[PDB]
RNA sequence: GAUUAAUAGGGACAGUUGGGGGCAUUAGUAUUUAAUAGUCAGAGGUGAAAUUCUUGGAUUUAUUAAGGACUAACUAAUGCGAAAGCAUUUGCCAAAGAUGUUUUCAUUAAUCAAGAACGAAAGUUAGGGGAUCAAAGACGAUCAGAUACCGUCGUAGUCUUAACUAUAAACUAUACCGACUCGGGAUCGGCUGGAAUAAAUGUCCAGUCGGCACCGUAUGAGAAAUCAAAGUCUUUGGGUUCUGGGGGAAG
C-alpha cells in the first residue's frame, strides 16, 4: 500500500474516527474560542495539522470541524492567515533539499541520490494534483534552484 | 453460535481499532491535577510532546510511542 | 523436482550470505549452508590422561587439563564424504532436532 | 616486564592482564549476545593502558538457554552497556596508581561494580577484563621502583 | 453555497527499531615482512615424493615495528536495503519501515511503451597501492599421454581514487496493487493491559498491528514433485505491464 514501495510496503498506521459526529459534552468552549485559538497559534506560523495537535493534546479538542464545521485550513482561509503553499507540498520540497544538501557534499552516496529521486518524483506527482485543482499558481515549477528560494 | 452482527464486548475490545463493527478508537481524555499549584488540564491520551500546567509551568506529562507519563503526584480521571 | 524446500541453506530474508573456507578442504561456502558444528573434545587419550594426571605439578587442578574447542565448519562434499552427515530417506529428510 | 637488576636477581614491573584460552571459550555460548568493550584511560602514576572488557547476556526467565530460548539484547542496549562500562573504567582509572589499578582489575571488584552499572539496561553474566595493555609506560625512578617492591 | 471522511493514498508529529547509506574516527588477532634477542639441523610439502628454503642459520621461540587486506567466535529457518548487497569502536550527515495518534489534506491512487537512477563477480581506461591468495606463466610430481586434478613459485588481478562496463542458476527459476478462503505454537519491531521479584532500556502473562518463517491440515489446486498459494478456473471476467507457442539451427 505505502506509495512507490512495491513488494512488502504494506501495513496500518492508526486514526480511527468515533461514530459520534457531535463534538463531546464535557467540552465547554465556543466553537467561536476555539476559532481564536486557532487562528492566534496560525498567526504564530504553525501547520493546520500542528494547530490540530495543539487544540488535542493541550486543549481538550478532539475534532475541531466536529466543533466548528469548518476544517482547520478552511477556517485559516476565511480568517485570512493562510499557508500560501499548502502544508502538504511545503514539507516534501523542505525534504528534497535537505537531501540536496547532504548530497552535494557526499557525492558517494547513492543510497541518498536514490531517495531523493523518490521524493521529487512523488513532489511532482503532488505538484499535478494541487495544479489542477487550482490550488498552485498554473506555470508553477518545481527546480532545484526555483524552489530552493520558493519560501523553501 | 457467533453473530457478527451481535458481536461480543469482551471481543472486540480485544480486536484492533479497525477490525471492530463500528470502528471505535482507544483514546482517552483526562483531567489532570497539578501536584505543585493544583491546577486542573485536559490531556490527550496519546498526546504528543510535553505538557507543562499553565499557573506554575511544572511538568505534567511525558511523549512516548503512545503512552503518556503522568509524572509524580499529578492525579488524574477519564473524561467520558 | 525441487529437493529441499530449504534448498539446503538456512538463509531467508536477504540476498546475501558471508561465505566461509571449509575445514577439511578450504572451498569456499555459504555460511547458511555449511555443515557446523561445534566441538569440545579433550586434547588426550583417557589413557595418556591417567599417564598425565599422575604427572601434573600443580594438585590444586580439579579437572584441570583443558578441552580443546572447535567451530568446525564443513562444505557439502566433505561434510558427506567424512560422514559427518550422511543421506537419509525422503521423510526423514526434514527432521530438525535429532542426536541421542 | 624487568625493570631492574639487583644482585643476581632481576625485578619486574607490571607489563599485562590476559585470558587463557580455555576460560574464554569456556564461556562463549549460543543463544545470547557477546558485549565487548574496548577503553583507554590514564593513571596518575603515568601509565597509558588499554582496557578490553567482555560480558554476556544473563538469560533470567528460567528454561535451559536453547534456539527457544533466545536470549539476546537490543543493539541499542548493547551500546549504552559499553558506554556505561566504559566510562565508569576510565574514572576509576585516573584516580588510582597503576599498583593500585592492576590490584583491582585482576580480581573480583569491577566485576561486581559493573554488574551492578549494567544491570538497569540489561543483565550480564560473567563480566571479566578479557585483556589489558600497556600503552605508554614511564620509566621508574630509584623511589618508586623502590616503593613499587615495598613487600610485607 | 464545502457529502463522507475509504482496515485508499500524501503529509505532520511521538517514542522507538535496524549487520540500510555517506563521511570521519578506532580497534583486533591473523597472513607476509623487518628489527632485536635465543637456539641449534633440518624445515617445507605429499599417498609417496620432488621442485623449493636452509650454517650467510632456516623452520622454531620471545619482544617490538612496517605494510596491505579482512571483521572470526557470538551468528540464528534473526535484522536492514529497491535489488545488487550490508557484521569492529565512537562521532557526524541526510534517509527509512512498523507502531502510536478523537492531527491535516481530501482521490491526491494502481500498473506502465517513452525516458531515467541503481546493478556481484570478472573485465576496460588513468593514477595509486601491493599483505594475502591467485587466471596466464615457470616448475615439480601423476600419468600411456597430462598444457589437468596434487605440490613449489608467480604476473594480471584481488584493495583504492576518478571513470567505463550492465552480465549471473541477478533464483522463491514463482510480476505488482487488491479482496476472500483452515488450525497451531514460535520469532523480530511497536503498542495495550495484567503478574512476580532483588522493582528494570530486565522477567513472565494476555491482547493486537506490521515483518521473516515454520508445523499440522484442505470435501481446495496440480501430470506429479508438491502448493495456505501454485487456492476462490468449463460453476471459465477485481486492476495492470511483461513473456511462450515442437526440437535444433541460434542468441
Ligand atoms: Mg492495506
Ligand atoms: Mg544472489
Ligand atoms: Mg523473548
Ligand atoms: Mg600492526
Ligand atoms: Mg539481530
Ligand atoms: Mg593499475
Ligand atoms: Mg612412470
Ligand atoms: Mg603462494
Ligand atoms: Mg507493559
Ligand atoms: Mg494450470
Ligand atoms: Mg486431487
Ligand atoms: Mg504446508
Ligand atoms: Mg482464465
Ligand atoms: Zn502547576
Ligand atoms: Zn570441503
Amino acid at each position: 500500500g505505502r506509495m512507490q514501495m512495491k513488494g512488502k510496503g504494506k501495513g496500518i498506521s492508526g486514526s480511527a474516527l468515533p461514530f459520534k459526529r457531535r463534538s463531546p459534552k464535557w467540552l465547554h468552549m465556543t466553537p467561536s474560542t476555539v476559532v481564536d485559538l486557532s487562528v492566534k497559534l496560525a498567526k504564530k506560523g504553525l501547520t493546520p495539522s500542528q494547530i490540530g495537535v495543539i487544540l488535542r493534546d493541550q486543549h481538550g479538542i478532539p475534532q475541531v470541524r466536529f466543533l466548528t464545521g469548518q476544517k482547520i485550513l478552511r477556517i485559516l482561509k476565511k480568517n485570512g492567515c493562510a499557508p500560501q503553499l499548502p502544508e502538504d507540498l511545503y514539507f516534501l520540497i523542505k525534504k528534497a533539499l535537505s537531501i540536496r544538501k547532504h548530497l552535494e557534499k557526499n557525492r558517494k552516496d547513492k543510497d541518498s541520490k536514490y531517495r531523493l529521486i523518490l521524493v521529487e518524483s512523488r513532489i511532482h506527482r503532488l505538484s499535478r494534483y494541487y495544479k489542477l485543482n487550482q490550488k498552485l499558481p498554473p506555470k508553477w515549477k518545481y527546480n532545484a534552484q526555483t524552489a530552493s528560494a520558493l519560501v523553501q | 453460535e457467533r453473530d457478527l452482527l451481535n458481536p461480543i464486548y469482551e471481543e472486540e475490545k480485544q480486536k484492533n481499532k479497525f477490525k471492530r463493527l463500528i470502528q471505535a478508537p482507544n483514546s482517552y481524555f483526562m483531567d489532570v491535577k497539578c501536584a505543585q499549584c493544583q491546577n486542573i488540564q485536559m490531556i490527550f491520551s496519546n498526546a504528543q510532546s510535553t505538557i507543562i500546567c499553565e499557573k506554575c509551568s511544572a511538568i505534567l506529562c511525558k511523549p512516548t510511542g503512545g503512552k503518556v507519563q503522568i509524572q509524580a503526584g499529578c492525579a488524574f480521571k477519564i473524561k467520558n | 523436482p525441487v529437493k529441499r524446500r530449504n534448498a539446503g541453506r538456512s538463509q531467508k530474508n536477504r540476498g546475501h550470505t558471508r561465505t566461509v573456507p571449509c575445514t577439511n578442504c578450504g572451498r569456499q561456502v555459504a555460511k547458511d549452508k555449511a555443515v557446523k558444528r561445534y566441538t569440545v573434545r579433550d586434547m588426550v587419550d583417557p589413557s595418556s590422561k591417567r599417564d598425565i594426571q599422575q604427572k601434573l605439578a600443580f594438585e590444586n587442578e580439579k579437572q584441570g587439563i583443558p578441552k580443546l574447542y572447535v567451530k568446525l565448519q564443513y562444505c557439502i562434499s566433505c561434510a558427506i564424504h567424512s560422514r559427518v552427515v550422511r543421506v537419509r530417506c525422503a521423510e526423514d529428510r526434514r527432521i530438525r532436532r535429532p542426536p541421542i | 616486564v624487568i625493570d631492574e637488576v639487583d644482585g643476581r636477581n632481576a625485578k619486574t614491573s607490571f607489563y599485562g592482564l590476559d585470558i587463557t584460552r580455555d576460560r574464554l571459550c569456556s564461556m562463549i555460548r549460543k543463544w545470547q549476545t557477546l558485549i565487548e568493550a574496548r577503553v583507554d584511560c590514564k593513571t596518575n602514576d603515568g601509565y597509558i593502558i588499554r582496557v578490553f572488557t567482555l560480558a554476556f547476556t544473563k538469560k533470567t526467565s528460567a528454561g535451559k538457554q536453547s534456539s527457544t530460548s533466545t536470549c539476546y539484547a537490543k543493539s541499542s542496549q548493547v551500546r549504552a552497556i559499553r558506554r556505561k562500562i566504559n566510562t565508569f573504567i576510565t574514572n576509576e582509572a585516573a584516580k588510582l596508581g597503576i599498583a593500585e589499578f592492576s590490584k583491582n582489575l585482576i580480581g573480583e571488584d569491577y566485576t561486581k561494580k559493573i554488574e551492578k552499572e549494567t544491570k538497569n539496561i540489561f543483565p550480564l553474566q560473567n563480566i571479566t577484563i578479557r585483556k589489558v595493555k600497556v600503552l605508554k609506560r614511564p620509566k621508574l625512578d630509584a623511589t618508586k621502583i623502590a616503593e613499587l617492591y615495598s613487600h610485607e
